[PDB]
């Protein structure tokens, strides 16, 4: 795992389902272009509570 | 920076989500059918776009204008003829 | 002193009146909410300080 | 709601089942295009013709007016 194989890419969410690209292996940071803002990751068992 | 809009070409030779040699046909056929549906929806706006705006407008617009013209002409002719003959 | 002494107060009152009239003119003149954000009002912490 | 992840081959059939509605409704679209085309042609013709008609008509009317 290193930069040179990394990727920028935009996503299409649809309130959830946003699907994983075929080419995917492992995810570093993920955010918005709007205002700069970072997501974080968790389990179903928590998001469901949310 | 990018979108995932391109078409399915290859299979994951590493990575445990997505395409395999036994599923690529599904991806490709799905893409073909989606593009065909779009072809339809777009040609449809067109027929429909076209049909509507075009003919509906030329029909109604000139019929109405020409029939108002009809009223005017008939009225004028009649009045003039009558009054003048009376003279 | 020669003339009157302490021209400071006179000049300062002049500048006060001047800024008041300028403020009125600017308020009555049409100008947009121009800023460097470039429509990014809802993109706090812009990642591009260039 | 939240649906399951069908195997790809099924999503394919789902995608396919959109094209047919489009196909059939396009045919009625074409038939009706031909109709409003015939109508518009007829319209233009009639309009221009009877317009020139009323023109020469009021011409003869003013002729009769001068005669009186």
């Amino acid at each position: 795992r290193i930069p040179p194989l990394e990727k920028e890419v935009y996503l299409d969410i649809k309130d959830g389902v946003a699907y994983i690209p075929p080419d995917y292996l492992e995810a570093q940071w993920m955010m918005r272009a709007k205002d700069g803002t970072i997501f974080q990751v968790t389990s179903p068992e928590e998001i469901s509570y949310r | 920076i990018v979108y995932n809009n391109q078409a399915p070409d290859a299979v994951n030779n590493v990575g445990q989500f997505g395409a395999t040699e036994g599923s690529i046909g599904a991806y490709k056929q799905a893409a073909e059918y989606a593009a065909d549906s779009k072809y339809w929806a777009l040609l449809a706006e067109s027929k429909f776009g076209t049909i509507d705006d075009l003919i509906a407008e030329v029909e109604r617009l000139y019929q109405q204008g020409v029939l108002m013209k009809q009223d005017i002409e008939d009225l004028k002719q009649d009045f003039k003829d009558q009054d003048a003959r009376l003279m | 002193n020669y003339g009157r002494g302490r021209e400071l107060m006179y000049q300062l009152e002049k500048k006060g009146k001047e800024i008041k009239r300028d403020l009125e003119k600017i308020l009555l003149s049409g100008q947009a909410r121009t800023d460097v954000l470039a429509d990014q009002y809802l993109t706090n912490s812009a990642a591009d300080p260039a």
